[PDB]
């Protein structure tokens, strides 16, 4: 997961 | 400007989460990983930020007339917001953001820990099967007229689908003594  | 619309700083873009009031003063909630970037935004000045651990931030509007207490649905209509609540597993939710617009799905987990690698770890996140893409962060997670969360991040995209995590809006409201408009 990654920050949008 | 309503929930889900673009807010920028220099070349960076995020989405507005919810317009709120702090002792009668109009502010906007968005993601903390966005407000960490700068104090100066298209809509005003940052007055609070918390990322990682949490993922929320607040901006005081330069123009109080712009604090629209609704969420933009990206089809020329808006959803009126009246309260804030807590999500529950299986709830039908919608998300609005400036990259992908409006998307729907359901809450699949609560209190999720999310490791963003070099960006750090966030705790207590709402988990959903709604897709999102870069630029969608800070945008609105809601169910009808009830505000629930702010887009933080996830995996996948809106073509293949993915998993997304949201900061519960109630923690952000109590951190700043704010109420949704």
């Amino acid at each position: 997961p990654a920050p949008y | 400007i309503a929930g889900g619309e673009a807010i920028t700083t220099g070349g960076s873009r995020c989405s507005l989460g919810f317009n709120v009031s702090v002792n009668g003063v109009a502010h906007a909630l968005t993601a903390g990983h966005c407000t960490n970037i700068s104090a100066s935004w298209s809509i005003g000045t940052r007055t609070g930020t918390s990322f990682p651990n949490n993922d929320y931030g607040i901006i005081r509007h330069s123009n109080p007339a712009a604090a629209d207490g609704r969420v933009y649905l990206y089809n020329g209509s808006y959803q009126d917001i009246t309260t804030a609540g807590n999500a529950f597993v299986g709830q039908a939710v919608q998300r609005s953001g400036s990259t992908t617009g409006l998307r729907s799905g359901s809450v699949t987990g609560l209190n999720a820990t999310v490791n963003y690698g070099s960006s750090g770890i966030v705790y207590g996140m709402i988990q959903t099967n709604v897709c999102a893409q870069p630029g969608d962060s800070g945008g609105s997670l809601f169910a009808g007229s009830t505000a629930l969360g702010l887009t933080s991040g996830g995996s996948g995209n809106c073509r293949t689908g993915g998993t997304t995590f949201y900061q519960p809006v109630t923690e952000a409201l109590s951190a700043y003594g704010a109420t949704v408009l």
